């Protein structure tokens, strides 16, 4: 099998505290970029304002992704009795489990780790079970979560509408576009 | 000095160097423009703007060394936290090893033995002694009499005014839990 | 180099040893505290204490 | 053993318990197609 429960421990208390200090940081970057957002609107060039504030919708659900994360690592640490007892899959820990295995290759590059909680997921798991969770074969991968870490360009309404609360909130003129706002 | 020591120390050495740039710049700034006005006075109008074209590049200059500075100390400032926690961790790893053998070669059990020991022959140490004072005691019967100690300590009782008698010889709980151990 | 050395596994598997062998050096204390207490036990009777 | 001993303090996660391009796979494929 080559699973190692303490090697599962260790890396989903790791991956915890990484979250944790993502989640902080993005934050705070996203606050500097908010600003950065009026500074374009006063310069009316609205055109690049749209294309950097789809920058700061991918970052700020990445950040809701993360706090999601950080929660099933916590719960599988919760009842991680369960884990090392039995041999098969508890149904309260199937929606952690895939979610987890789903969203390893898609978050490794920032969080390390979390490579390393997949593959000792998928060996105390089998191998298969570990395949049917990337592809959201196993259906049971939390769609909340699938969704804030998809590829796709927001809808172009939730643009102007992060614009339009953007410009609110440091006092500077926008007209956002009709043609969009139409389709609310 | 360690490896990162000399770059630490590069870096804040670098943080100086650029602090002191800007005030170079800050005082020539100030000298240009005491030469523009004497400029101005004798009509000399192409070198007055000579001096004006170098006071603006200084006061920018400055400002541009100022920041780099800035950038360079909060940089030495965060490998200052490297070094330091560095030492910390190899020290704490130093702990935790030393603690390791002693823990082996004095455990618990050990102690425990030691301890039990230590106390058992202090008990004969006791028995030893009183065993010596009694010897003493007996040696030395004739020189204190039994009813000329009594006197005295009757002659100084009454000298101090207290009633206690000195010839005669001189809690609950323990009372009442013998009773229960005779009844049952 | 530092941080390959001394990855966050190896951290954290110090750091939870450390812990460990302080629990450890604290039942240590207590025992031969209790050890002490019982040798001069006739040195300090409870009622004069109280 | 001594491998793994050394690689853990080397910080390195390779298992030395177990055993450890293309082109070459797609020509073979070729070949077994024909």
């Amino acid at each position: 099998s080559g699973f190692k429960a303490e090697r599962l421990r260790v890396n989903l208390r790791l991956v915890i505290n990484r979250l944790k200090l993502l989640e902080k940081k993005k934050t705070e970057l996203a606050q500097k970029a908010r600003k950065e957002i009026a500074d374009y609107l006063a310069a009316g060039k609205d055109e690049r304002a749209r294309i950097r504030v789809e920058h700061i919708i991918r970052e700020d659900y990445l950040v809701e992704a993360m706090e999601i994360l950080e929660l099933y690592c916590d719960l599988l640490l919760a009842r991680f009795g369960l884990i090392q007892s039995m041999k098969e899959l508890d149904s309260g820990l199937a929606e952690s489990v895939s979610t987890l295995i789903w969203a390893a290759p898609r978050l490794q590059s920032e969080v390390a780790e979390l490579k390393i909680v997949a593959d000792q997921l998928c060996a105390k798991y089998s191998k298969e079970y570990g395949k049917l969770c990337r592809t959201n074969q196993i259906g049971t991968v939390n769609d909340r979560l699938m969704h804030k870490l998809s590829v796709e360009a927001p809808p172009k309404i939730l643009v102007e509408r992060y614009l339009i609360e953007i410009a609110k909130n440091y006092n500077v003129p926008y007209e956002p576009d009709s043609v969009v706002m139409a389709e609310a | 000095m360690s490896n990162m020591e000399k770059h630490l120390f590069n870096l804040k050495f670098a943080a100086k160097e650029l602090s002191r740039s800007a005030k170079k710049c800050d005082k020539e700034e100030k000298a240009e423009k005491a030469k523009i006005k004497k400029a101005i006075q004798k009509g000399n109008m192409e070198v007055a703007r000579i001096h004006a074209e170098n006071a603006i590049r200084q006061k920018n200059q400055a400002v541009n060394f100022l920041r780099m500075s800035a950038r360079v100390d909060a940089v030495a400032a965060r490998v200052q936290t490297a070094v330091t926690m560095g030492k910390v961790t190899k020290s704490m790893a130093g702990v935790v090893k030393s603690m390791d053998a002693t823990l082996k070669t004095m455990n618990l059990e050990k102690i425990s033995a030691l301890m039990d020991k230590f106390e058992h022959q202090f008990e004969t140490l006791d028995v030893q002694t009183q065993q010596m004072e009694d010897t003493v005691s007996s040696t030395t019967t004739l020189t204190t009499p039994q009813n000329q100690v009594d006197m005295l300590l009757q002659e100084m009782a009454d000298e101090a005014g207290l009633d206690l008698n000195m010839e005669l010889p001189q809690d609950e709980l323990s009372q009442r839990l013998a009773r229960l151990r005779d009844q049952v």
